[PDB]
């Protein structure tokens, strides 16, 4: 069957560089333009360039926001393609797809992120909302890199929480806030319990919340 | 900045390529091969399995016999062995209603079972599914008490299988009489095709019941004397009567290569007509029989010189025969273009005219060839018929060992045909299957474990004979092969067993002890319970020498091993490796401060490969160093915290050591106690009939032994302080500071504390825990009652070495519990195959193993189907 399989992201610091491969399976690579398209946090899908198929010349256009730093190539004899991404800079954080085709996108990969940051990977610190239905939660703030985990009672309770997606903070550091609505009752034999777990910085909290 | 030639480039090869899609999807819906994924037949000769055909038809026999007098019948036909026997148990029906069931009934659900099973489908898997039954059958007088009209309907055939089964896709009974089997093939092959359902089973079962059938055909004079059938042979004289089941597992070839199933063969196309308007209602027509054939080959997408050989109807009659012989001359006989003669023949040699089962047992006979490459043989006896004309050269009856050999697509096919008296026709083409062309914890073994499964115990021991007998019977079977398929295809019942093996020789071997009621070395049994398991691990006594080098190696072990070398090494001198491993210049396993630790590290190991391999606890229990293993499984605390924990407490009692003394007494405990008066304390009770008694000054204990001597069996454990009295109380203060940062969690597997006595949440294991477990009696003896009476119903022992399993069984026995005691590795064993063999035995008591994480995946084989006990039930009205 048709595959386009990406590979090669990860973490990077600004001005470094950085190479995406995109391999291709189930079809005859060379006959197609391949096209990156790539998608900042959040926001839209952003074209970054293509490359025509030998038969059309094997020739590449960009977008200006990338010409003379990024570069794609191709490789028809590994069924390849590439994006070479150079002087990288934060704004080119996002998931970078590959696509076959030039004009018409009718397949498409997985994706793969690329973040660029000069963060240091460091572990997060947990405040607690206090339940001024009553609404109480953690907040996980000035952690890098993401994930964080969090779950309320050791996921005993479910019924609703709200975790809330990562935000990227002037500091270059993440913060997430989880809540959970419970009953008034509020000490009613029912103690809270965030349990918050960030791996990339060997770092497990539980805290409790109360006024 | 792209030219008009570029864009639009990229849409025409878009509509070029989704035409492509839609002309694929047409050839789907109209021609896709159905795969046979599966195969039973209770045929006449003694064949309860195809393979007992291919046996028949290759041994040259047949089968006719003189009526069985079972029945309430100058008088032969070919009858089946147990068309009466029916484990009615099995399918959950009353022997009362078993009794009123028309044996047809009983038969077709017996070989549908059979067939999932020889498709490697455990039919648990398909409750619930969309699965259809088409069942070819024909009436026949078996009641002529109560349920008798459900037992004797024809659409009941089909319904009972899904009831029974729980499917739910179509269920039909259909009669087109001799042809009723292919009719019911080919309309599932329809079914599936439309996606009405996406498995289907299809076959035809037919039992002689009441008196009509037999002496019907004798004044109607069809029948031959001899009760043989001499298919296209000049000593042609009717045929002989028949009976039996036949059926086939039949899935959309796509989904079946999806689904990795081994692929028998494939129906190409099938076609069904009529006789229309000819000399009689009971008459053949050749040209009927050619247009079908033809119609079979235009849906194949082939042509007559692309098949080498066809099963018949071959009946035996002397002008019925002439009529079929002239429609293949006319059709195989032409444009043969150099593929060598059509080989011909006709399954009813052997077995006679199996009515409405004939034909599927036609392409069970011809799916057995397929197998092997080789023509399925008929019997032919006496001269080719005069009355037909070979003189082509072209047609070839299938006389002996021939090579079956393919045509221009180097595929090797057959074609099938059935003809009824109604006039209803019917010609199969079946292909050989395509080429099928397509990660293990415990990796290296040598041994191989097979597991076994029934719903009685002499189930079971049948179970095991019978396989015992097919590895006799086919020795270069792969053992990778009848393990996965013994424990991945195939159902899982109440009683178990499983042997170890490194050769079949030992398999078979063992096999045959399981069969016998033996207790040998490498066999194990029991009774599969739900009730979760207990991991358990125990206190002093696991030790010995590099205790589980061997597994070592293991992925999924070493790493656990290494987080453990890297905690032990900063908070001690020394690792775990170092002890375990070739010890160069390594701490002495003689230290309490070195084996606790690496015994934490080894039991903290092996729960992990256990869970690994699909064993969950449903709780822990531990015994004094030993519930600081358990908090880590149990995830109450993490292994850093944990090997902090056993590193210090460990380096606390060797600090006291000296002046202490522990022994260990088989008695009961106020006994004991009282003895303990005057003349120091029970530190341990693990089980009814074993105390052990600590008070260390050493004299005191030398003291007892003495008494002990009297009567009582005391024995000293080799270790020279006093843990659980006082004894330990200088290291209280030192050792709750040291372990100030601990950090507590509540447990993810529910942790049951042999300290308080009940569960425990997992926040309440700070370093004040820790001490008060060194320093108060440890009471697991309560600790096994509690878990018994709530339920738990196996208990297994994560350890190097079995200390606490004894008692254990003797707290069960006491509390008459049912509930299986297992370990893990063993002094002499502590290798792979020691664990295997741990995971072997947990599986016969309901422990959830993903024998496909264990071992990999490996081929299905035709192993015998389940054992079934059936007595027998024949109504004479």
């Amino acid at each position: 069957e048709v595959q386009l399989v990406q590979s090669g992201g990860g973490l990077v610091q600004p001005g470094r560089s950085l190479r995406l491969s995109c391999t291709a399976s189930g079809f005859t690579f060379g006959d197609y333009a391949m096209s990156w398209v790539r998608q900042a946090p959040g926001k839209g899908l952003e074209w970054v360039g293509f490359i025509r198929s030998k038969a059309y010349g094997g020739t590449t256009e960009y977008a200006a926001s990338v010409k003379g730093r990024f570069t794609i190539s191709r490789d028809d004899s590994k069924s390849i393609a590439y994006l070479q991404m150079n002087s990288l800079k934060t704004e080119d954080t996002a998931v970078y797809y590959c696509t076959r085709g030039g004009t018409l996108f009718d397949y498409w990969g997985q994706g793969t992120l690329v973040t660029v940051s000069s963060a240091s990977t460091k572990g997060p610190s947990v405040f607690p909302l206090a339940p001024s239905t009553a609404a109480l939660g953690c907040l996980v703030k000035d952690y890098f890199p993401e994930p964080v985990t969090v779950s309320w009672n050791s996921g005993a309770l479910t019924s609703g929480v709200h975790t809330f997606p990562a935000v990227l903070q002037s500091s270059g550091l993440y913060s997430l806030s989880s809540v959970v609505t419970v009953p008034s009752s509020s000490l009613g034999t029912q103690t809270y319990i965030c349990n918050v777990n960030h791996k990339p910085s060997n770092t497990k909290v539980d805290k409790k919340v109360e006024p | 900045a792209s030219t008009d030639s570029e864009k639009v480039a990229e849409y025409l090869r878009r509509a070029t390529l989704d035409l492509r899609a839609a002309r694929q999807r047409i050839r789907e819906l109209e021609s896709e091969p159905i795969a046979i994924v599966g195969m039973a037949c209770r045929l006449p000769g003694e064949v309860d399995s195809p393979e007992r055909l291919w046996e028949l038809i290759t041994s040259g026999r047949d089968s006719a016999a003189e009526v069985p007098d079972d029945r309430g019948w100058r008088a032969h036909g070919n009858f089946m062995a147990g068309a009466g026997d029916f484990d009615a148990a099995f399918f959950g029906i009353s022997p009362r209603e078993a009794l009123a069931m028309d044996p047809q009934q009983r038969q077709a659900l017996e070989t549908t079972w059979e067939a999932l099973e020889s498709a490697g489908i455990p039919p648990e898997t398909l409750r619930g599914s969309d699965t259809g039954v088409f069942v070819g059958m024909s009436h026949q007088g078996y009641a002529t008490d109560g349920y008798l009209l459900t037992g004797n309907t024809a659409s009941v055939a089909s319904g009972r299988i899904a009831y029974v089964l729980g499917l739910e896709g179509p269920a039909l009974t259909v009669d087109t009489a001799c042809s009723s089997s292919l009719v019911a093939l080919h309309t599932a092959c329809g079914s599936l095709r439309d996606g009405d359902c996406g498995l289907a089973v299809a076959g035809g079962v037919s039992v002689m019941a009441g008196p009509e059938v037999f002496t019907e055909f004798s004044r109607q004079g069809a029948l031959s004397p001899d009760g043989r059938c001499k298919p296209f042979s000049d000593e042609a004289d009717g045929f002989g009567l028949g009976e039996g089941s036949a059926f086939v597992v039949l899935q959309r070839l796509s989904d079946a290569r999806r689904e990795g199933r081994r692929v028998l063969g494939v129906v190409a196309g099938s076609a069904v007509n009529q006789d229309g308007a000819s000399n009689g209602l009971s008459a053949p027509s050749g040209v009927a029989q050619q247009r079908v054939i033809r119609r079979a080959w235009a849906r194949a997408g082939i042509t007559g010189a692309d098949v080498a050989v066809v099963e018949a109807h071959g009946t035996g009659t002397r002008l019925g025969d002439p009529v079929e012989a002239s429609a293949l001359l006319a059709t195989y006989g032409k444009s043969r273009g150099s593929s060598g003669p059509v080989l011909l023949g006709s399954v009813k040699s052997n077995i006679g005219h199996a009515q409405a089962a004939a034909g599927v047992a036609g392409v069970i006979k011809v799916l057995l060839g397929l197998e092997r490459g080789v023509v399925p043989p008929m019997l032919c006896r006496g001269e080719r018929s005069g009355l037909i004309d070979w003189s082509s050269g072209e047609i070839e009856l299938a006389d002996g060992v021939r090579e079956w050999s393919p045509a221009a697509d180097g595929v090797r096919r057959a074609g099938v045909s059935a003809f009824g008296v109604s006039g209803t026709n019917a010609h199969v083409i079946i292909a050989e299957p395509p080429e099928p062309e397509p990660r293990r914890m415990l990796p290296a073994t040598g041994v191989v474990p097979v597991v076994l499964s029934a719903r009685t115990g002499a189930a079971l021991r049948a179970q095991a004979g019978r396989l015992a007998d097919h590895l006799a019977a086919h020795p270069g079977i792969a053992p990778a092969d009848v393990s996965w398929t013994m424990a991945r295809a195939r159902q899982h019942f109440e009683e178990r067993a499983a042997v170890l093996a490194a050769d079949t020789a030992e398999a078979v071997h063992r096999l045959r002890a399981v069969a016998d009621g033996a207790v040998v070395p490498g066999v194990v049994t029991g009774s599969a319970s739900d009730g979760g398991s207990v991991f358990v691990f125990p206190g002093q006594g696991a030790q010995w020498e590099g205790m589980a080098r061997e597994l070592l190696p293991v992925p999924v072990f070493a790493e656990s091993i290494a987080e453990c070398d890297a905690v032990l090494s900063e908070v001690a001198g020394f690792s775990v490796s170092e002890v375990l491993e070739p010890r160069p210049d390594a701490p002495s396993l003689e230290r309490v401060d070195v084996v606790q630790p690496v015994l934490f590290a080894v039991m903290v190991s092996l729960a992990r490969l256990w869970r690994a391999c699909g064993a969950v606890p449903s709780a822990v229990i531990g015994h004094s160093q030993g519930e600081i293993a358990a908090a880590v499984v149990a995830g109450a605390l993490s292994l850093e915290d944990g090997m902090r924990v056993v590193a210090r407490r460990s380096r606390a009692v060797r600090a006291v050591a000296g002046r202490g003394s522990m022994l260990s007494v088989r008695g009961g405990r106020s006994d004991v106690e009282k003895l303990l008066a005057d003349d120091l304390e029970v530190a341990a009770v693990n089980g009814p009939d074993a105390v052990v008694v600590a008070g260390d000054a050493q004299a005191a204990r030398e003291f007892l032994e003495y008494c002990e001597g009297v009567g009582i069996r005391a024995r000293a454990i080799p270790v020279d302080y006093a843990s659980h009295t006082a004894h330990v109380e200088p290291v209280r203060d030192e050792l709750v500071q040291a372990l100030a940062g601990i950090t507590p969690r509540r447990a993810e597997v529910p942790f049951f504390s042999t300290l308080t006595g009940d569960f425990l949440d997992g926040t309440e294991l700070d370093a004040g825990y820790w001490y008060r477990n060194l320093r108060h009696p440890v009471e697991f003896h309560s600790a096994v009652q509690a878990l018994t009476d709530q339920g738990y119903a196996t208990f297994i022992e994560v350890s190097p070495h079995p200390v606490l399993a004894s008692s254990v069984q003797e707290t069960l026995d006491d509390a008459e519990s049912d509930a299986a005691v297992l370990g893990t590795l063993e002094r002499d064993a502590g290798d792979a195959d020691r664990f295997l063999t741990a995971l072997a035995d947990a599986h016969t008591r309901g422990v959830a193993v993903d024998w496909e994480a264990v071992l990999g995946r490996a081929g299905l084989v035709d192993l015998p189907g389940y054992p079934f006990q059936g007595k027998r039930f024949w109504l004479l009205p």
